[PDB]
């Protein structure tokens, strides 16, 4: 066509997510727990409201984060066990899975709390635990084994309208044994089936705080720099605070290329 | 005042800037004339015209001028006409002047003069100048103006010693060069934003002569900061009665009057108008306005013009053009050359083969600008910002050497330099203004400076000027420049903004007060004058011809528009204006209140850093920035890939601001130039706008936000981002080095111990690394170490330890560096606390000791967290955790003993007539606690302990147990110890009238003085004496009988021994335990304290029973107690203080109307000020005298005594104050004043809360901050002080409440209600100070080894608290081990640093034992690290100046100093004194104390204040002097032992050694003295020779004199010496040898050392000493007091078989001129 306006312009995806995340701490006042009420397992899992809203006003809507989970059990009740702190490492992640070094958090502070387990977020919010968490809890588990199937859970953040609902799931024995042989990375996937985990108690609590710890060399967003992240990779922690997703420090391209030019 | 109507400011406005013309015609000089030419209309105005001479003009020679003047005026010989006719008013009056003058003439050098007479008033008579005394203040209009002014400033007055530069940068801490600087050369508004900051010890008030240059900038848009600046000097003047000059000046322009009338210049006396005939050369004129409407052929139209013009002057001399850009100097220079190559016209310029173009021609490769090789070999030459300054110069020589025939440049050269030329063509009168969004015409000062650049000094006989511009225009730059165009004020515009900054000045506080400080602005002269310009109709005027009304609604609009905005709070009715801190950080950083409004209603704790660079964005100043098509492409081009997110579109004014603020933070280059000039505003501007948004979430306790702000300054500083590594931050590392060090993804952290080596390998160039490393190393890093003090459950207070590891260059780091030191809660949501921490260089290598309460809560946080954030260094942050895994938290308090509903007990119950008798003249019944107290205390012998609030009673109970002990023995002794002396003599005279006057029994102040003390120790059954004078006394209780005879102890405010002073209570209270132990005869202790939260480990400690001790609680106060906490947020101290102004009067008449008041101020100035501030708000809201209550004329008779009319004046009106400098008689009348009820109102300093005996019924504190000259920063009120004042709110048998309001800080309210509301715990400090409590039990033999020594260590209340909190004291673990360890540590390292300071000696690292100098030290009550200075220090050097100099920096005079900058004068006459070495360090304690210490030796008149200071000093000088000669005895030489006596004779008698004796008799004056000396009898007793009747004529003196004379005779000692060697003849060489001195006292008289010159009460005292003067070498010495006659032996071990003289032992320690000498020889 003869001499038509045409030139293209657009902006990079991560920019609109980025406009996105900066609202994320409007969540957190409407945070709703499920209780399907059937559960009657008797492990109860008591979470602190302040580690889950930074857990929340750090996170991404679309790409996945996860946290360890150290906790331990109150003076005198041995069937509770509140979650005390979240473990922030090195990860990449995509809406499906999340990308965690094969190093389970070691630190001192830590040697005296339980790994009670992960808490990651989910874009949608799906009524079962996802074939890629079952895996992923399940190869961690054979892999270390500090994590009793029967003591540790995976939580759910589903970024459900305007809110965040959170659910809790511990693993079966047979979960286990299909999340140590799966290699099928598919949405329904070989062998699964939903007697592969089951529904423990989550309980949000203001009583008692807890706290975060950071990896101490670098940050935990490898997203940005996925390219560095190599599951054999290992870290150091410390006592800090996580960093917003798009802090200046998870994406110094960014600022340099955009210095370049 | 009402009704009043709002007004449309932005209506009123001209909106024309400086381009408003007033005038409506334009006359024109004779033999003008105007033509037309191809479409432009040329105008042509002959000028010339100069005046011969007026009436008699004859010019000045500068050998006419003053001597001190001339030599400033070197190089020069007859002034200019202007100068000659002004140098009366300048060098011989201080009115203040206004001149205008035609631009050039020199108008400066009459500015010169002005400031040479002020310069002349403080010159001394050394010849040198007092530099400190006096600062002068040079307002030029132009940065660039400013840098030559400082220049030539200080060239021509470098002569005269004075430091002249201008003040740049940031003014936070860049202000050693102001003390200085005694000329200060500044823009207007860089002084405006200094006086808005402020503050109080300012160097404003040194200011004597300010000079506003080019004046008539009123008329530009800058003009209303100008009238800021002159309304605030005048009113200042008005209220500080000291009288400032103002010297304006100014151009030929019209209104001149009424500026003048501004500036308060007399007309005749001050005014001086000269018109351009006094123009320098004149100024043929040709002005050319172009009607072509299109651009393009205005562009063509204007080069050609230009071009006809310089051709015109093809062989002239030279032709300087002016243009507004800089690319547009490079433009226009290549188009005239280009247009003189399409001719052969360019080889006119060139002087055909010339040596000037041979000149071009070898600095074309010179001059290494891209432009100027090509430009500069044709003549032509441009000048512009972006250019070498090195190249500036070289254009600026070569157009000096006349080289340069044609240069274009920018207006900077025009204000900057001295560079004239014959020509001068303005190319264009429009330019783009970034602010204004568009192109405006040229502000007329640019025009001025640039067409007064024409014409030179003597090159040229005549100037041209020519000004191409839009023929529209053409008639106002033709009355600008022929003086028709009216200056006019601005300030309409500005009004809100200027008022918010007088108002958090506090300078207003009412509308009325802003009426006024309008008056004294140029715009209301200017409405008076000419109402119609500005909108006041002709009859509105007659409505009110003093304009209060337009005034007063002006005043209303402003306050309206700032209350909308939320800076100011404003109330219609009363006028009253309340300043907030939104309006402070307005007016402190430059922002406009829209700008303020809108953080406030956009910045959330929440934000990110997108949202926070849209709101910087939608900043009022960028309202007028617009996006223009032309650059629209590009700004898409950088918003596609901007690192911070841009939400809107790029239509949107506010991305094309947030993306070139990322731009420049990227530093990117932009091609449009609009962008680059939108870049420049929007940059420039964003610094201090940031900042403001720091301080705002920094003080809202925002951490997140905070930390995104103010890496965001650092940021927009540095011009880097934080990925950046933070290396580039030195600007002495390559680029590209940086380069490839960032291509390496280690971490900068993981090189920090890395060695060079290593580094090179890593960077793959390993040969600089070392340069690397130390670029690694000069990054700042701090080490911070955190000691947690649990305080209560509640409260934890945290010593931080913060250790720089980085090393200091001062070519890096400064005199200074910067850190913010923030605490930071579990979710690091919230700054707990803030603090801004400056590591000086002073103490760049020590460490650094910061104390702070934080808050917590059960269960226990995880952690808090630390960070230190340098201010401005990027990434240079270091972060601490404060984990609570292992914090000891205290026990809860226990209940309080229960206060029973008791029967009051009368006063029969004491069963005894006399006791009956005084308690029943006094009342009826006993105070409740006294009551359920009573039995333990009268019949009882156990130890007892009180704990009630301040101002229940307790000494009654106290007199209690005195009455039962002087019943189980009359003669029984009892000691009452008390904190503070001033409480002491209230207790010593209401206890004297009762016990002694009532009951024949004894009642004894002690002095401090041994034996004095010793003596009313032996006398007295009520000892009543401070901590350490019974501290002196008890350490000897082995070899003290009437010690160990002590039957009672009280001890009042026993609370206090968590105070500074806390050690020494604690000790004497362990002391009277563990005598009480050994003597197996109970003394019995009594304690009277506050409520202690913790009274139970205190009646342990003091072996009070369980049913002894009785703690209470502050609801249990007789009187009744409301306590009102009030917050104040403001974090600036000063605008807090003027943010509870009103509010006191707000408490006074809510709280207490018409009963007494009190109120507690930080500083002796605020006493005044708040009694002012209370008049004030009393008159305007009411009425005034609702305070006086006794007729004035009753009270002018004790009013006419007082030494202030402030305050008499105040006290007439009912309010009085209480200060340091106050003379205790006008103390004493104003306390009687109160009591009485006369006046009202008291306010008082908060040092005066032990001091004051009065009370009210209302207590107001203040702020319960002060300021530390020493620290020069803010210390918190200690609680106990806080106490102190709220008990000044018991009115017993008056009022049935107590009333007391404590303004303070938000955050402390908190802690204040905490520790306010319920019982205070306390804790010990004696693990800090216990060197000389351990020396000094070592000397005592208390203590005899390192075990005996944890035993002494078992009696204290440590060992009780560090098993009740031990991370109070650093303990972990309540175990008997622990304990046990850490009492080992703690002795080891007190013995060990006795050892090595030589006070004690260790033997087998076991046994301890004491050395002379750890005696010397317990003897005299001395600190033992001045008695190690001591002994390092004096070695065999006598000097009596460094004695002085040795005694003032011993460590006990470590207090006193605050403002004093009259030390400074002091410090002048201490250049007279016979000492004025050392650097002047003024603010340092000991450098006070030797200053005090020499003026009273030359018995100098000083201030009361420092009068005080003097007795202090003198009394611990003379202990001090006396361990001195014992040091010089010990193993000294014997002249310095000399000195020290004499030294102690010339302190007692306030006489120097060279003065005459004489001068120590009473009433004798220096006459007198010169009269005996005219005799020349100077011998002292020699006056009792002379018979009376012979001594009365010569003497001329009063009966009175003479007694005085009299008694000083007969006190005067003379004594019988004799010295007897037994056995002289048979003496061996290695065997001692006695000799025997008898003393014997001929008068005998009894009584103290006569010296009224002395603070304290002195006896006599006596020194003896054998060693020759020949080998300096002191041999035997002896002190002994002479009562009656005595003898003395003198024990000495002989030399070898030599003969030797027996020397001079005979010295006093107060009498001068009683020193004896005998000599003598025998040999062995
Ligand atoms: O002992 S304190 O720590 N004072 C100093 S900083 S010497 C303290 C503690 C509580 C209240 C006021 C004062």
């Amino acid at each position: 066509l003869g001499s038509m306006t045409q030139t293209f312009s657009s902006k990079t995806e991560w920019r609109v997510r980025a406009i996105s995340a900066a609202n994320l701490h409007l969540r957190t006042n409407h945070i709703y727990v499920s209780s399907d009420d059937i559960k009657e397992t008797g492990y109860t899992y008591i979470l602190p409201k302040n580690v889950l809203k930074k857990f929340i006003c750090i996170s991404d809507l679309r790409a996945q984060i996860a946290g360890y989970l150290y906790g331990v059990s109150p003076p005198d009740n041995p069937q509770v066990k509140e979650i005390r702190c979240i473990v922030m490492v090195p990860q990449w992640g995509t809406h499906q899975t999340v990308h965690l070094p094969g190093q389970l958090p070691q630190h001192e502070y830590l040697k005296e709390m339980e790994p009670l387990g992960w808490i990651h977020t989910q874009p949608n919010e799906s009524p079962q635990l996802s074939p890629q968490d079952v895996t992923t809890h399940a190869k961690i588990m054979a892999d270390n084994p500090s994590w009793d199937g029967e003591k540790t859970i995976i939580i759910t953040c589903s970024f459900t309208p305007g809110s965040c609902t959170l659910t809790a799931y511990k693993l079966t024995p047979s979960g286990y044994e299909w999340g140590r042989q799966n290699t099928d990375k598919g949405n329904n996937p070989k062998g699964y089936l939903p007697s592969h985990y089951e529904r423990v108690q989550m309980l949000l609590s203001d009583r008692f705080l807890g706290f975060f710890m950071v990896p101490a060399q670098s940050s935990w967003n490898y997203n940005f720099m996925g390219v560095r992240h190599d599951p054999n990779m290992k870290y150091e922690l410390q006592l800090a605070n996580p960093k917003e997703f798009y802090h200046e420090v998870h994406r110094p391209s960014h600022f340099l290329n955009f210095a370049l030019l | 005042l009402a009704p009043r109507q709002v007004l449309d400011l932005e209506d009123l406005v001209f909106t024309q800037g400086s381009h408003f013309m007033a005038n409506k015609r334009c006359q024109l000089p004779d033999g003008s004339f105007r033509r037309q030419r191809k479409g432009y209309e040329e105008v042509h105005v002959p000028a010339l015209k100069p005046k011969p001479f007026g009436s008699e003009e004859q010019l000045l020679p500068v050998e006419k001028l003053p001597k001190y003047a001339q030599a400033g005026f070197e190089g020069f010989k007859t002034l200019n006409r202007i100068q000659s006719k002004l140098y009366r008013a300048a060098l011989e009056t201080d009115e203040n002047l206004l001149l205008c003058a035609p631009t050039g003439a020199g108008k400066t050098n009459v500015a010169l003069m002005c400031m040479l007479r002020e310069i002349g008033k403080h010159i001394n008579m050394d010849g040198t100048i007092n530099v400190d005394d006096f600062k002068i203040i040079y307002i030029a209009p132009m940065r660039s103006l400013v840098q030559e002014m400082v220049g030539s400033f200080g060239k021509r007055l470098a002569t005269y010693g004075i430091t002249v530069a201008e003040l740049t940068g940031d003014h936070q801490l860049c202000k050693e060069e102001i003390s200085a600087t005694q000329i200060i050369v500044c823009t207007p508004e860089k002084w405006d934003i200094i006086t808005r900051k402020g503050g109080e010890r300012t160097y404003t008030q040194l200011v004597r002569l300010i000079i506003l240059d080019e004046i008539h900038l009123l008329h530009d848009d800058r003009g209303p900061v100008l009238e800021a600046l002159v309304a605030r000097a005048i009113r200042n003047i008005e209220m500080t009665q000291e009288d400032v000059r103002l010297i304006g000046l100014s151009a030929t322009l019209p209104n001149y009057e009424d500026v003048a009338t501004f500036l308060r210049v007399d007309p005749a006396k001050g005014l001086f108008y000269f018109d351009n005939s006094f123009r320098p050369v004149p100024l043929e004129q040709t002005y050319v306005g172009i009607t072509e409407k299109k651009a393009i052929k205005r562009f063509q139209i204007m080069n050609e013009i230009v071009y006809e013009k310089i051709m015109e002057h093809a062989g002239k001399n030279q032709v300087l053009v002016f243009v507004h850009s800089r690319k547009e100097t490079g433009k226009t220079a290549r188009a005239i050359r280009d247009m003189c190559l399409e001719k052969d016209t360019l080889g006119l310029f060139l002087r055909e083969g010339s040596a000037s173009t041979e000149v071009l021609r070898t600095e074309a490769e010179q001059c290494k600008n891209l432009e100027l090789k090509d430009l500069l070999p044709y003549g032509f030459a441009i000048h512009h910002a972006g250019m070498t300054r090195v190249d500036r110069t070289l254009v600026e020589d070569l157009f000096a050497d006349k080289h340069i025939q044609v240069l274009v440049s920018t207006a900077t050269l025009a204000w900057g330099v001295n560079l004239p030329a014959h020509t001068v063509i303005i190319k264009g009168t429009q330019v783009y203004s970034p602010e204004k969004g568009r192109w405006t015409e040229l502000g007329a000062l640019d025009i001025l400076q640039m067409l007064g650049r024409a014409g030179r000094p003597q090159y040229d006989t005549k100037g041209e000027g020519i000004l191409i511009t839009s023929h529209g225009e053409l008639q106002y730059y033709l009355s600008l420049l022929n003086q028709q165009l009216p200056i006019e004020s601005q300030m309409v515009s500005k009004l809100p903004d200027m008022l918010n900054a007088e108002i958090v000045l506090g300078n207003v506080q009412n509308a009325k007060d802003a009426v006024n400080w309008l008056g004294y602005a140029y715009l209301y002269i200017r409405m008076l004058r000419s109402p119609t310009l500005y909108g006041i109709s002709h009859d509105d005027l007659k409505g009110d011809p003093l304009l209060d009304q337009r005034r007063l609604d002006l005043v209303h609009t402003a306050a309206l528009m700032l209350d909308k905005n939320n800076l100011v709070k404003y109330d219609k009715k009363t006028g009253n204006f309340q300043v907030t801190e939104l309006g402070r950080i307005a007016s402190h950083y430059y922002i406009t209140n829209d700008t303020v409004q809108t953080y406030n209603q956009l910045l959330k704790p929440t934000l990110s850093e997108i949202e926070l660079f849209r709101v910087f964005s939608l900043s009022s100043e960028f309202k007028n920035i617009t996006v223009r098509e032309e650059e629209k492409l590009e700004l898409q081009k950088l918003l596609e890939r901007v690192p911070i997110p841009v939400k809107e579109s790029i239509e949107e004014p506010s991305a094309k601001i947030n993306v070139l603020l990322q731009a420049f933070i990227s530093q990117l280059k932009l091609e449009g130039f609009a962008l680059m000039a939108d870049m420049v505003y929007v940059t420039q501007s964003a610094g201090r706008l940031m900042r403001a948004i720091f301080e705002i979430v920094l003080n809202r306790g925002w951490a997140q936000l905070t930390d995104k702000t103010l890496n965001l300054c650092k940021m927009i500083d540095k011009r880097m981002w934080q990925s950046m590594c933070p290396l580039r931050q030195f600007r002495k590392l390559p680029e590209e080095v940086v380069k490839k060090i960032e291509k390496k993804n280690f971490p900068f952290e993981r090189l920090y111990d890395l060695n060079h080596n290593e580094i090179g390998e890593l960077i793959r160039m390993p040969k600089m690394g070392k340069t690397i490393h130390k670029y690694v190393h000069l990054f700042p890093k701090l080490e911070l170490s955190v000691h947690l003090q649990p305080i209560t459950r509640s409260t934890l207070k945290v010593e931080l330890t913060i250790t720089p590891d980085f090393q200091w260059d001062e070519k890096v780091h400064g005199s200074s560096e910067a850190f913010w030191i923030l605490v930071e809660d579990v979710d690091s949501e919230v700054i707990l606390h803030h603090e801004y921490f400056l590591l000086k260089a002073k103490y760049a290598q020590d460490e650094h000791l910061i104390t702070f309460f934080v808050p917590v809560f059960e269960p226990l946080p995880p952690q808090y967290f630390i960070r230190v954030v340098s201010d401005r260094w990027l990434s240079c942050e270091t972060q601490l955790p404060v984990s609570f895994r292992h914090l000891i938290l205290p026990e809860k308090y226990p209940p309080p003993t229960e206060l029973l509903d008791l029967q009051p007990l009368p006063v029969s119950a004491l069963r005894n007539s006399a006791f009956e008798s005084l308690y029943q003249d006094k009342f009826p019944f006993f105070n409740p606690i006294q009551t359920q107290v009573f039995n333990t205390v009268y019949n009882s012998d156990d130890n007892v302990f009180v704990g009630a609030p301040t101002g229940s009673g307790k000494t009654i109970c106290a007199e209690f147990a005195i009455l039962r002990m002087l019943l189980q023995s009359s003669e029984g002794r009892c000691v009452y110890i008390t904190p503070m002396e001033a409480l002491a003599e209230q207790v010593y005279m209401d206890w004297y009238e009762k016990f002694q006057d009532r009951l024949n029994k004894k009642v004894v102040l002690l002095t401090g003085e041994t034996s004095t003390d010793l003596k009313l120790l032996g006398k007295g059954n009520i000892i009543i004496s401070t901590p350490e004078k019974w501290d002196i006394l008890s350490r000897r209780w082995k070899q003290r009988k009437n010690v160990q005879n002590i039957n009672l102890f009280v001890v009042d405010e026993v609370h206090l021994i968590g105070g500074e002073n806390g050690p020494v209570l604690e000790v004497i209270c362990s002391r009277m335990r563990y005598i009480s132990s050994q003597i197996e005869r109970p003394i019995r202790i009594v304690a009277l304290s506050s409520s202690l939260s913790n009274a139970k480990d205190v009646a342990h400690w003091l072996g009070c029973s369980a049913t002894s001790t009785f703690n209470f609680h502050p609801n249990v106060r007789p009187v009744p107690l409301e306590l009102h906490i009030q917050g104040f947020n403001i974090s600036h101290t000063q605008t807090r203080l003027l943010s509870m102004a009103k509010p006191v009067y707000h408490a006074i008449t809510k709280h207490s109307p018409k009963k007494p008041v009190i109120v507690f101020v930080p500083s002796r100035k605020q006493t005044r000020l708040t009694a002012i501030d209370i008049l004030t708000t009393c008159a305007a809201d009411i009425q005034r005298q609702r305070f006086l209550h006794c007729t004035e004329k009753d009270l002018i008779p004790y009013l006419e005594k007082l030494s202030d009319s402030t305050l008499k004046e105040t006290l007439l009106n009912g309010v009085g104050y209480l200060h340091e400098g106050l003379s205790p008689m006008e103390r004493r009348l104003v306390e009687q004043l109160f009591s009485s009820g006369a006046i009202q109102v008291v306010v008082a300093s908060r040092s005066l809360c032990w001091g004051m005996n009065v009370a009210a019924h209302l207590v107001i504190i203040m702020d319960t901050q002060y300021y530390n000259g020493k620290i020069h920063a803010y210390v918190d009120y200690p609680i106990y002080d806080v106490l102190q004042m709220v008990g000044h709110a018991n009115r017993p048998l008056q009022d049935d409440e107590g009333r007391c309001v404590i303004m303070c800080q938000g955050s402390k309210k908190d802690f204040f209600k905490k520790f306010l509301y319920e019982p205070l715990p306390v804790e010990s400090h004696l693990d800090h100070c216990m060197h000389d409590h351990f020396n000094a039990e070592i000397v005592t033999k208390t203590i005899e080894n390192k075990q005996d020594a944890v035993d002494y260590l078992t009696w204290t209340f440590l060992y009780r608290r560090m098993t009740q909190n031990p991370n109070y004291y650093n303990l972990q673990g309540i175990s008997h081990r622990h304990l046990s360890d850490h009492l080992s540590e703690l002795v080891e390292q007190t013995l060990s640093d006795l050892e090595q300071s030589k006070c004690i000696s260790i033997e087998d690292e076991m046994d301890v034992a004491p050395l002379n100098l750890g005696m010397i030290a317990a003897y005299y009550y001395i600190n033992y690290t001045t008695i190690e200075l001591f002994s390092m220090s004096l070695n065999a050097k006598t000097k009596v100046r460094g004695l002085i100099e040795i005694i003032s920096n011993a460590a006990e005079y470590e207090n006193i100093p605050i403002r004093h900058h009259e030390d400074n004068l002091l410090r002048q006459l201490a250049q007279k004194v016979p000492h004025k070495l050392n650097n002047p360090k003024f603010n340092d304690p000991h450098v006070k104390t030797n200053l005090l210490l020499q003026a009273h030796l030359s018995r100098m008149q000083l201030s009361a204040e420092l009068q005080s200071d003097t007795e202090e000093i003198l009394s611990k000088a003379i202990r001090l002097i006396q361990a001195c000669v014992d040091v010089l005895s010990s193993n000294g030489w014997l002249s310095p032992a000399l000195a020290a006596m004499e030294l102690a004779q010339m302190v007692t008698q306030a006489m120097w050694s060279k003065d005459s004796y004489l001068k120590q008799l009473p009433h004798f004056t220096s006459e007198h003295i010169k009269r005996c000396t005219d005799k020349g009898v100077e011998s002292v007793f020699d006056i009792m020779e002379m018979e009376d009747e012979e001594r009365n004529a010569l003497l001329q003196l009063t009966d009175s004199q003479i007694a005085d004379v009299a008694r000083f005779c007969n006190r005067y000692p003379n004594i019988e010496l004799s010295y007897e060697v037994v056995d002289k003849d048979s003496i061996r060489s290695g065997g001692p040898v006695v000799v025997l001195v008898q003393l014997e006292r001929e008068e005998e008289v009894t009584g103290p050392v006569i010296a009224p010159l002395f603070p304290q009460k002195r006896e006599e005292g006596w020194w003896v000493v054998i060693g020759d003067a020949k080998s300096n070498s002191l041999i035997s010495i002896k002190r002994l007091t002479l009562q009656q006659k005595a003898k003395v032996k003198l024990d000495f071990v002989a030399p070898a078989t030599g003969a030797h003289n027996y020397t001079l032992y005979f010295m006093s320690d107060a009498y001068m001129g009683c020193d004896q000498e005998y000599k003598f020889s025998v040999d062995v």
